[PDB]
């Protein structure tokens, strides 16, 4: 009664199983979908870009002159 | 593995600790979304910072000036008002975010050894924090702040043998006044920088012991580096914070707030409702509840007093609260306690509530008093149980 | 699949490249919800705004 | 076969390699105390630079 | 040592054009 | 007093809670004492046999998969999990024993706790 | 040795990293006081700190406050006096202890390999003291501390196509007026804590690779921990320092400073000598001495660029200077040169000092040029004075 | 290059560096520390571990004497050598093959680490 795990070692074979509970596979002759996540990705940086963008004008900017001042000087 | 020659810059010693406690430090597989929140506060704690530096290079710390300053920030400065939405809104964040930090801590039972030290010191940070809020909202000088002020450090004069005496010092003087502000304002700046040291020892600890998991086995055998596997989760993360964040600046900069305190402080009036910012409320419940004032700040010292105590209870050898139903419902019970004593604060002192809030104190510490219990009699389970 | 494919052989086989694109993406992006997000307001509060006012230039 | 080899010189070899290597998937197998192997999005990510 | 070149001189256009999207001074650029 | 399944309507509701939960991740009551936590789990796992070990680590490990996948033992395994079949409690036991026979009369302990 | 039972605190977890970086660190034993001088250094560093959080409780960083303000800490404050004259003496003894951490770097070579690091982390610190000394000066707000930060932030206007933008940016509004000193108040508070980052990473790189002697040669043979062999010698070294600062608090607080900080700020007339603090005294000095102030800005920036290229030099094998007879003679010219240069910057541009600053600036950068030519000679004596 | 017996400077040099490495008890190949150079932590992995144990003995008492603040006795300083170098010729091969190595594509056999 040889173990689970001898006998994965000892016989292995080309009809792999996976989980496929939250992550359905592929039909195992398919191109990989690697651009599609690539893309989704920049979407999201440049989100980030702009974010980070933002927060650093916004603070320098704030470090700047003020409304006062600008009224004040004639 | 000689070192002869330079392999990767991450294992450099240049970059060698942070590669090993963040790239590099291994973590359980299957930790939840409720470790984030110990995530992000810190990226609170730096907002917080950032933005109080910026608004501290507009900010006037004197009695005649504090409450004109601050709305100079508001009008005249250009993203001021972004700047003062985002520390307010980010003093609450910080505090939201805190409190979910300790409530998973309590679920799951991360206070358990070996994290003592942990726990000790989320104590101890969690004092930094309440001080650092409550003396910066002192800062913009309205009627809020001002009394709010009078009223809690006036409640210091509770101490037997010192009691006037410490009142007067802290105050500078007799009533708070100018003295009191300027103090308040150099306190406000020094402290956030504790915190971070404290905040670092915290996770110097948590990383000499590792993190727990939702199912608070021992979790050595299956686990991964935390760059890139977390990492994304945190990401997650911090982009749902930074959305109600952006709600919590942009749409009700002020619901959060108490309107009491956009007028200037007078010191020949007092407001009708005089009450801190929503996150002391629960603690204001407690000490308004016990009556007889001193035994109220004996209150308050012995809710720290069961915090600290927490870690160092009983055998209890289950910690995960997803295998004890018993301390599940308790759990469960403890946090509507809190929310219904939080509700309590914010109301008036007249009846019913002075009931309301004298049960809820009494079933919070019960809280504390029976887990022990609970420890021992279930140290007993297996024999019981057993199938032989 | 054949057009994020070939854009991703367009632009993405240099990390120069991939970073001039973001950074033009995210200016491009930014400039085009601005543009949106003013017409959507001036869509839904009309006849509110500054110059709408019927006297505006009638103080003196 | 002596002309097909030396017909191979860097920019082929840059070629062949972008053509075969540059952000494709691989497949590991691996036995023995493999406990410290990085897993496979380490080598996945390995496979090409960002400096470049 | 060439194809350093070029990565060198992509990467000097792709910071020059984040700097530039930093700072945007479209109006200062008058030639 | 001593409470029972037998002889208490109420813990044998919690018991067979207890089994549905533990079942339900497929690993036995005792796997659930940390070592880390009293450090006489500790020795007591150390003075245990090693194939009994490796299985407490497995039982471990298939938990903590389990967990993260968000997903629960199938109801084959579960149908055949049997938790409460011990294998640690009299070696505690006696490891706890010792400790308070070495305590009580003279003696140094024999492992410490680092301070933290 | 397995850790089953804990036999010492020190080695406990707890206190294990203080053990091994404070109490056990292997030190070379024949070390001098000048390594004093560096602990000496970072003890200033915490007085600092100290007084001027207790200062910053009672003073207002608005323009019409900041000089009374401080009037008040000096006559009304119980022993308000005290904590001023710490303050400024402190950041004069402060400077003076870099000053002499530095020269002994330069005199026994400290700053070659492997030590580059622990080099430019220093020079990153001496950068922030010089901005944080600068800052804080301008807040007192009188004659000295407007006209100097009016001069200072003005000759960043050298910048070839930014400097206007940086310097109206900077200023906030055209002058020097409240809006910069709410502005330095901020920035002054803040940097003292960047500077105890900097100093702590400072010292983690030199714990990287160990210390040098006065020999200049591998001293692994004979170490000895650094307590109590070390803290011993430290302790005298800052009992002198202590008798030192005590003479300058105590009896001759002014002589470091200069009268004219004591008249109210009024930008109309012009007091007719504007010169920083002391201790900016020789950077003033090339800048004054090279003119087109174009020039005199990038003639700063090559003087914090030589700085930061001592380190990484070519050959440079032997390392102490008591084994260096020409290296010994250039230090002691550069150090003559140094004290020259301070001397010349407190002096009118009236001749001959502006030929004496031109010579004098020529030379330090001389010695700055002349240090590999040394080494590459040295590297090649071995094979010339061969005795056989 | 007039160095050795036509410089009345050099020769002046070599007198002062004899007269202080003597004084320690030193020799100059001592100076070299074998963390600056990488090259001369090779040297004295390949040189004989008599000559290193006693450049280590050598060393041990000049730190020794440095921090008692005193010199040799003049007996040991007469018994000195201090330019009876041992270092020079095997720190040369080792730069040598440094120099082909890196002449014609390879790999340095050892690199400083970024600190
Ligand atoms: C009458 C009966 C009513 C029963 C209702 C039960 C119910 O709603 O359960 C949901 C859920 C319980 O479902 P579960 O899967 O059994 O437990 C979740 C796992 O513990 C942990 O599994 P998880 O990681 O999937 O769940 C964690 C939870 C985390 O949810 C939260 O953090 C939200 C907390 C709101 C208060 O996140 C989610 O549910 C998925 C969305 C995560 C987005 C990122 C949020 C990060 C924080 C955002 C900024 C906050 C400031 O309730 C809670 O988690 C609370
Ligand atoms: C540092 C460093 O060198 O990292 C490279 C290193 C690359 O991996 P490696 O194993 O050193 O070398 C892989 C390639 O052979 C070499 O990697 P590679 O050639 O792909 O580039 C690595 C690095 C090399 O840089 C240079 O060569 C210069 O160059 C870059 O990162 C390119 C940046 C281009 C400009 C972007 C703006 O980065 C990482 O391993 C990831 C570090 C992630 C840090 C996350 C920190 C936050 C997470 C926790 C939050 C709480
Ligand atoms: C053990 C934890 C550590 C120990 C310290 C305690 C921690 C507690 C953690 C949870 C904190 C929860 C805080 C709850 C705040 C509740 C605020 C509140 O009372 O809001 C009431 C308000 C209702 O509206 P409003 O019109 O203001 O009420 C009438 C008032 N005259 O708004 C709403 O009802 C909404
Ligand atoms: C309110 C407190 C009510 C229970 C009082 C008795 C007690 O404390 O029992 C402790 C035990 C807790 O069990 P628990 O830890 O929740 O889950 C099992 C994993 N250890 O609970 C039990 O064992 C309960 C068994 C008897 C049923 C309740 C009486
Ligand atoms: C007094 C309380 C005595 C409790 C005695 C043991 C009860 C054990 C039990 O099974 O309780 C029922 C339930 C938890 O069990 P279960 O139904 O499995 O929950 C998950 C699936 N619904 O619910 C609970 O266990 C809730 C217990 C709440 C205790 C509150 C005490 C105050
Ligand atoms: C402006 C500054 C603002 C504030 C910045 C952050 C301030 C942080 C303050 C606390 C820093 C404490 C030290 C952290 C770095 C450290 O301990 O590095 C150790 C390392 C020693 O070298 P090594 O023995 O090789 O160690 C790696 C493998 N053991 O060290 C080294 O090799 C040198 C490390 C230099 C710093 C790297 C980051
Ligand atoms: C050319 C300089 C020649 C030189 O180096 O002369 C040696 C002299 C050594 O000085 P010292 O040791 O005091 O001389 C006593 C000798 N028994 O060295 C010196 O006097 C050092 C002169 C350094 C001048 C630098 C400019
Ligand atoms: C060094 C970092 C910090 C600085 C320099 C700083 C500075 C300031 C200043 C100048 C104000 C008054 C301006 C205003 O009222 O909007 C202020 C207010 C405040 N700060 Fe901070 N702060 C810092 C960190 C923090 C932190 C960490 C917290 C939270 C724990 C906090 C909580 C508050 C609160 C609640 C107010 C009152 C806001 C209001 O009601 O207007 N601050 N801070
Ligand atoms: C400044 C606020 C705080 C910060 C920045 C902070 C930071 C962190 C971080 C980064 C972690 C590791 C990541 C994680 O496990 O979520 C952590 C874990 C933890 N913290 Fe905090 N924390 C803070 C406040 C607190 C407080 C107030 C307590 C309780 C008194 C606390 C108790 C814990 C515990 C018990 C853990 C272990 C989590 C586990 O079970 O693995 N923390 N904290
Ligand atoms: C905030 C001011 C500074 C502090 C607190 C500080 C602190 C220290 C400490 C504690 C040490 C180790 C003990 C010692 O050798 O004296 C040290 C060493 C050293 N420091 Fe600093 N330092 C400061 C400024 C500087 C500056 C400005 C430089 C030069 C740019 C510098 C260069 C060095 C060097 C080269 C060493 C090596 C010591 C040796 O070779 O034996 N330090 N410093
Ligand atoms: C976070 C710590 C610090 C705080 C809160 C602080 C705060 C202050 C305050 C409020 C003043 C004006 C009071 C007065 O006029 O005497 C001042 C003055 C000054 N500070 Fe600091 N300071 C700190 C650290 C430092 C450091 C590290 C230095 C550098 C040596 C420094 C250098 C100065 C100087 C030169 C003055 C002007 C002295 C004078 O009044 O004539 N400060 N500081």
């Amino acid at each position: 009664e040889i173990p689970a795990t001898v006998a994965a070692v000892k016989n292995p074979s080309s009809k792999i199983i996976y989980d496929e509970h939250n992550h359905e596979r592929f039909p195992p002759g398919d191109p990989s979908k690697r651009a599609f996540a690539y893309f989704v990705l920049t979407g999201g940086r440049f989100v980030y870009a702009s974010l980070i963008r933002l927060l650093v004008l916004k603070f320098v900017l704030s470090m700047s002159a003020s409304k006062d001042v600008l009224a004040l000087a004639s | 593995t000689i070192r002869n020659q330079r392999f990767s810059l991450l294992k450099e010693p240049i970059s060698s600790t942070l590669n090993q406690h963040l790239i590099d430090y291994p973590t359980p597989s299957n930790l939840s979304y409720w470790w984030g929140f110990g995530s992000l506060a810190g990226i609170c704690l730096v907002i917080q910072i950032v933005t109080g530096v910026f608004l501290a290079m507009h900010y006037t710390p004197h009695v005649d000036l504090a409450f004109n300053s601050v709305e100079h920030v508001m009008r005249d400065v250009e993203g001021g008002w972004l700047l003062r939405y985002m520390h307010a809104n980010g003093a609450s964040m910080f505090f939201i975010v805190v409190y979910l930090h300790i409530f998973r801590g309590l679920y799951y039972a991360s206070y358990s050894s070996p994290r003592e030290f942990v726990w000790c010191l989320g104590v101890v940070i969690f004092l930094l924090m309440i001080v650092t809020a409550f003396t910066g909202y002192v800062l913009p000088w309205g009627q809020m702040s001002f009394w709010g002020a009078t009223v809690i450090t006036s409640l210091a004069s509770a101490i037997p043998v010192v009691g006037d005496t410490i009142v007067t010092w802290l105050w500078g003087g007799f009533s708070v006044d100018n003295a009191t502000l300027n103090r308040f304002f150099s306190l406000h700046y020094l402290l956030p920088f504790l915190l971070v040291g404290a905040s670092l020892l915290h996770l110097a600890a948590l990383h000499q012991y590792g993190s727990n998991n939702p199912l608070g086995v021992h979790s050595e055998m299956d686990q991964i580096s935390f760059y890139p596997y977390f990492y994304v989760k945190d990401l997650v993360g911090w982009v749902a914070f930074a959305i109600f964040f952006s709600i919590w600046i942009f749409y009700a900069p002020n619901v959060l707030g108490h309107p009491d305190n956009y007028i200037p402080a007078n010191p020949m009036s007092t407001p009708p409702h005089i009450v801190p910012e929503w996150y002391f409320l629960p603690i204001y419940a407690i000490l308004r509840s016990i009556p007889d004032k001193s035994g109220g700040v004996a209150a308050i010292a012995l809710v720290f007093i069961c915090l600290l105590a927490l870690p160092f209870f009983k055998s209890m050898y289950v910690r995960s609260s997803s295998f004890r139903p018993i301390y599940q419902g308790i759990f469960w019970l403890l946090l509507a306690d809190c929310l219904l004593l939080g509700w309590i604060g914010c109301q008036p002192v007249e009846a019913p509530f002075v009931t309301i809030g004298q049960i809820s104190s009494f079933v919070f510490f019960l809280f504390f008093a029976i887990t022990p219990i609970l420890g021992r009699v279930g140290r007993g389970i297996p024999n019981s149980y057993t199938t032989d | 699949g054949g057009i994020f494919e070939s854009l991703y052989k367009v632009v993405m086989r240099r990390n120069s490249v991939y970073v001039t694109f973001v950074i033009a993406g995210a200016f491009l992006g930014e400039r085009a919800v601005d543009y949106g997000i003013h017409k959507l307001w001036e869509a839904n509060n009309v006849g509110k705004r500054y110059e709408d006012i019927p006297v505006l230039g009638q103080k003196l | 076969l002596f002309a097909r080899i030396d017909a191979v010189d860097a920019s082929t070899i840059k070629r062949v390699a972008n053509r075969f290597i540059y952000d494709k998937d691989v497949a590991i197998a691996a036995m023995g105390p493999i406990q410290r192997l990085p897993d496979y999005n380490w080598f996945r990510r390995r496979t090409y630079w960002n400096r470049y | 040592q060439p194809a350093d070149v070029k990565a060198a001189a992509m990467w000097g256009v792709a910071a020059a054009t984040g700097g530039l999207y930093l700072v945007q001074v479209s109006i200062l650029v008058l030639p | 007093s001593f409470l029972d399944p037998k002889k208490n309507w109420l813990a044998a509701q919690h018991m067979k809670s207890l089994v549905k939960r533990l079942s339900k991740y497929g690993l036995r009551y005792d796997d659930l004492y940390d070592p880390y936590y009293d450090l006489d789990v500790k020795e007591a796992l150390n003075r245990l046999p090693k194939e009994v070990v490796d299985a407490r680590h497995a039982r471990l490990k298939r938990a903590i998969d389990l967990s993260m996948k968000h997903e629960y033992l199938p109801e084959d395994l579960q149908a055949m999990q049997t938790p409460f079949r011990g294998y640690l409690q009299d070696m505690l036991a006696l490891v706890k024993r010792e400790r308070a026979e070495r305590e009580a009369l003279g003696g140094l302990p024999l492992y410490q706790r680092s301070i933290p």
